[PDB]
C-alpha cells in the first residue's frame, strides 16, 4: 500500500517567509482500503505523521525548484488556491531524486 | 549555522 517514498524534509512558513526544516523526514504515498491516494509527509525520529493530503489526478504537480542551488527543493503545487507545500531530498547520493519526482507524479496523475 | 538545508 505504499507506492513511493523517499527521504526528504518539509519547510514552514512564518508570516511570508519559507524556512527550511531541518528535521529528517519521509515523503510517501500511500494507497489506503478505501482506494484513496495519499501524500503524506512523516518525522523519521518519531514517526509523527504531519502531512497527510488526499488527492486524486489533476489536482497536483510534483516539479524540481532548480534556481535553489543550497539543496534539492521539490514543491507540490496545488490548482486549488495555487498552494504549494516544498520538501528538500536528504538521500546523500542526488542519483535518484528526478526518479522520486517522476513516481510521485505518476502515481498522483496517471497510475499503473 | 551550516545552511538552511545542512547539519
Amino acid at each position: 500500500k505504499y507506492l513511493v517514498e523517499f527521504r526528504a524534509g518539509k519547510m514552514s512558513l512564518k508570516g511570508t517567509t519559507v524556512t527550511p526544516d531541518k528535521r529528517k523526514g519521509l515523503v510517501y504515498i500511500q494507497q489506503t482500503d478505501d482506494s484513496l491516494i495519499h501524500f503524506c509527509w512523516k518525522d523519521r525520529t518519531s514517526g509523527n505523521v504531519e502531512d497527510d493530503l488526499i488527492i486524486f489526478p489533476d489536482d497536483c504537480e510534483f516539479k524540481r525548484v532548480p534556481q535553489c542551488p543550497s539543496g534539492r527543493v521539490y514543491v507540490l503545487k496545488f490548482k486549488a488556491g495555487s498552494k504549494r507545500l516544498f520538501f528538500w531530498m536528504q538521500e546523500p547520493k542526488t542519483d535518484q531524486d528526478e526518479e522520486h519526482c517522476r513516481k510521485v507524479n505518476e502515481y498522483l496523475n496517471n497510475p499503473p | 549555522g551550516p545552511g538552511s538545508m545542512t547539519t
